RNA sequence: CGCGGGGUGGAGCAGCCUGGUAGCUCGUCGGGCUCAUAACCCGAAGGUCGUCGGUUCAAAUCCGGCCCCCGCAACCA
RNA sequence: CUUUAAUGUUUGAUGUUCUAACGUUGACCCGUAAUCCGGGUUGCGGACAGUGUCUGGUGGGUAGUUUGACUGGGGCGGUC
RNA sequence: AAUUCCUUGUCGGGUAAGUUCCGACCUGCACGAAUGGCGUAAUGAUGGCCAGGCUGUCUCCACCCGAGACUCAGUGAAAU
RNA sequence: GCUCGCCGGAAGACCAAGGGUUCCUGUCCAACGUUAAUCGGGGCAGGGUGAGUCGACCCCUAAGGCGAGGCCGAAAGGCGUAGUCGAUGGGAAACAGGUUAAUAUUCCUGUACUUGGUGUUACUGCGAAGGGGGGACGGAGAAGGCUAUGUUGGCCGGGCGACGGUUGUCCCGGUUUAAGCGUGUAGGCUGGUUUUCCAGGCAAAUCCGGAAAAUCAAGGCUGAGGCGUGAUGACGAGGCACUACGGUGCUGAAGCAACAAAUGCCCUGCUUCCAGGAAAAGCCUCUAAGCAUCAGGUAACAUCAAAUCGUACCCCAAACCGACACAGGUGGUCAGGUAGAGAAUACCAAGGCGCUUGAGAGAACUCGGGUGAAGGAACUAGGCAAAAUGGUGCCGUAACUUCGGGAGAAGGCACGCUGAUAUGUAGGUGAGGUCCCUCGCGGAUGGAGCUGAAAUCAGUCGAAGAUACCAGCUGGCUGCAACUGUUUAUUAAAAACACAGCACUGUGCAAACACGAAAGUGGACGUAUACGGUGUGACGCCUGCCCGGUGCCGGAAGGUUAAU
RNA sequence: AGGACCGAACCGACUAAUGUCGAAAAAUUAGCGGAUGACUUGUGGCUGGGGGUGAAAGGCCAAUCAAACCGGGAGAUAGCU
């Protein structure tokens, strides 16, 4: 659920907060966390590969399970937790042989349902099972790409792909963005789709809202001086130039994807 | 005001210290020319 | 004050670059269609080519002075 | 000479298929308490990708330079 | 007009007197719809204007209390 | 030495940093000190720093660094695994009094505690670079229980006092006591125990987790302070007595109660919200490979060890950084009385200073200020500077509006002291007595004493009652920008930047993109409701026309076309 | 609850005066803004010269920045004084 908070105060009177009893409110699974000391976009070198990241809150690091590797082993949902690192729900499961794992939680799930992986799992929302034993044209998340991998495809808040079809050994697939991609039926998948699709309804309202959220104050490039950017300089904001990136690519319809080595595998582009 | 130099012996001996100096192959460079110029006290020890 | 362009039937614009030959539309006049006007159709007329002079077989055109109009410039202390 | 027809022969440009080159920032095991690496299995791609050499194009992202003189100060105008 | 060169344009309000201000007339040298346009409560160590209060800013300065300035003793520079 | 003055949430007392004997004593005055100097952070000679419990060294790690092999690279070298370093972090243990010219939680007196080694006696299975728990953690707010401490009263001792009163409801001084142990409270957390089974925790497991029965209802854990003990010990105002007149030696009464109350502690709590808040070891414990008349572990006693180094002084400054004995800068802890909301401020306590040039004169003029007849912005670029409003409670408050605000709008009223209501009220706290009990730090009842606002009325004093320091100018119209925020350190703090929001576009992850010759990383241990770039800059109303020019994207038949 | 209000510590530095061979190679005084946050701060590390970093001024990088300092090219060159 969502709210709208009341103009108590300059800045507050904008922002927008998605809310849910559903989560715990404690401390989370100890045994399945682990430290994560930032980098701010620093490399090897020290140098910063990428601006506007830096700051933030601590964050500790929740393992996400998306091997899926138990096999026809039951588990009850215990209870929805929130996650930093993500944007969608981790919901911790409790498995019948007493091994807790964390996964992430899809929309049709509550803390008390059953669910088990594998090839021969049924049907329902949270139920992992490859791509070849799942009916043309329902939904899945938490696609994988190479057998055994993990899960590449669709993790985000309100994230689901559709496979469109299935001409034997490839399964085409519809993802997110809208392309048509063959992956092999190997692969493992997540029924159902992932949850909190209000998280593209949140607004911030303050500056500080994205500051301890990671995300550092971005320089417009027509502010800037004629060294330090392709743009800036002039008496009043001029551009007169063609919009690049700090390193003259330019932006603002340009295709920059240079692979070759998988063209075989995308069969039509995103639009 | 704030001048420029609030000293610290650690740091004092971290960047410029005989062992921080030995580190590199042009910090050797750094104590040969020390020795060069017939120098007593090379670096800054104590 | 300088640079470039322009002035052509009643009006608005071509033709000048590469001199002997001036066009398009509207407008005007007269007739026809309607009981009448406009539109529509048909036919004709109308240009001292800003002004003076000159080079030349020949000047609207090429050059010089002058007049008027338009745009640009008229700056750094 | 032109139009054409079967065959032998000489290679080029494409389509498809395969596994041995190679890649593997997939799974497993060992060296090994080690997410590095290397070897061995196996799966997936595959003579592509990638690297080098030669080369066309793009390219102020980067580098080295020109950017005339006289001029009743210089600029504009004008001249040579 | 943070845009209007001509210009202190014209008209009405405010002042005894208004090149500024405010509200309009459109004759926009040369505003204009994300190099965003037009408005806006709150906010501003921001620009402009007016009124009240308040006072030495001022009309026109006057006195007084302290630290130097002056004198005596000791030390003792400087730019040029 | 006697007065005056000044700081007093510091100009006080202690530590880190950094200095390096600047600390103390004797002696000396040329040079240093902006003046003299028998003075001193200056010279010379000597003395002083005493640790199992403080800190560091040590154990264990974070950011990050180095890095056997290894990847890669003209060489140099770059990166990185195993490992190894690296606190500002976590991990064992001491306090009180006395003592020096200078150091003492270190020496001495008294009383304890911590971790290992060895040996003995009595029992018993112990045991890893492996597993699990613990360590172990966010911001803010409210409340309860206490303490440091302060005030008053009681008690004890001294005095009754150089101008009027002062044996009395008078005045001054003191009224201090820890670590540990025993007890385990107010408060906080969690339902225990026994049995069976298990694809679970790289193997195992009696340890944890999970899935089922059972029996009983509490057990256990954690935890400031208080009460005893520590302690008929010390300290203690004041006397008693020797003086090199600095101080030494001897002795020594009261030592309780009540109230107020922390930013300190319980709290490494509890609740709520969100941006969701280190690691490993010490420790507890279970087992593997093994070893078992062994070895080790548990308990008690005895004894030994606890090594090295710093320890002075300065520590918001004449000793650090600033060229100087420089009005600057410098992190952390303790932090009292009265008034007051307060760490503001005012005057003082403890303690420490009067800033290392003075003595007179009292001119212009200059700096810091005080007051000012009448007028009141006529000053001027402009109300710049001054002046002024200035506290609390109540009454009362518009246009506009995103319905929060505007707003402490504006503009006004009441404020001292005495007595009475009430020989100090409502309230807070709270002993004795009485009663009960699963008998203790218990619970009701009970109400002395202590302490203590504000309201109301009457009376009285001044010109003035928030009388001081301290302590808002307000209203109207409007340009610009939303707002807090950020920047030209050292002439520009804004109308500039950022901003949440919006839009276009790039990227299917060995991702786009960026650093790097490469490897490898950041992006992200995230994945299209994600990430990069660009443009504008809340919100409300919208955001129109043009593809010629330049660029980009899509489509390639034809012309042209490098190398070969 | 609040990038909430008033206001010390603390941080910042808008106005004026003094100062300008000053006490000081940007200070003091009297007034000021923030002051639970995009806050502030100690310690310890990390990024580097055609680079680093930057809520973007061409500011800052040991008082030095439209390319620092040290040494070496190098007694650079100089139609100039």
């Amino acid at each position: 659920a969502v709210v709208k908070c009341k103009p108590t105060s300059p800045g507050r009177r904008h922002v927008v907060k998605v809310v849910n009893p559903e989560l715990h409110k404690g401390k989370p699974f100890a045994p399945l966390l682990e430290k994560n000391s930032k980098s701010g976009g620093r490399n090897n070198n020290g140098r910063i590969t990428t601006r506007h990241i830096g700051g933030g809150h601590k964050q500790a690091y929740r393992i996400v399970d998306f091997k899926r590797n138990k096999d026809g082993i039951p588990a009850v949902v215990e209870r929805l937790e929130y996650d930093p690192n993500r944007s969608a729900n981790i919901a911790l499961v409790l498995y019948k042989d007493g091994e807790r794992r964390y996964i992430l939680a899809p929309k049709g799930l509550k803390a008390g349902d059953q669910i088990q992986s594998g090839v021969d799992a049924a049907i329902k929302p949270g139920n992992t099972l490859p791509m070849r034993n799942i009916p043309v044209g329902s939904t899945v998340h938490n696609v994988e790409m190479k057998p055994g991998k993990g899960g590449q495809l669709a993790r985000s808040a309100g994230t689901y792909v559709q496979i469109v079809a299935r001409d034997g050994a490839y399964v085409t697939l519809r993802l997110r963005s809208g392309e048509m991609r063959k992956v092999e039926a190997d692969c493992r998948a997540t029924l159902g789709e992932v949850g909190n699709a209000e998280h593209m309804l949140r607004v911030l309202g303050k500056a500080g809202a994205a500051r301890w959220r990671g995300v550092r104050p971005t320089v417009r490039g027509t502010a800037m001086n004629p060294v330090d950017h392709p743009h800036g300089g002039g008496e009043g904001r001029n551009f007169g130039k063609h919009p690049v990136t700090p390193w003259g690519v330019q932006t603002k319809g340009k295709k920059t994807r240079s692979n070759k080595r998988t063209d075989k595998f995308i069969v039509r582009r995103r639009s | 005001m704030k001048r420029t130099f609030q000293p610290s012996v650690l740091k004092r001996n971290r960047s410029h210290g005989f062992r921080a100096r030995m580190a590199t192959k042009n910090g050797r460079q750094v104590l040969a020319r020390r020795r060069a110029k017939g120098r007593a006290r090379l670096t800054v020890s104590k």
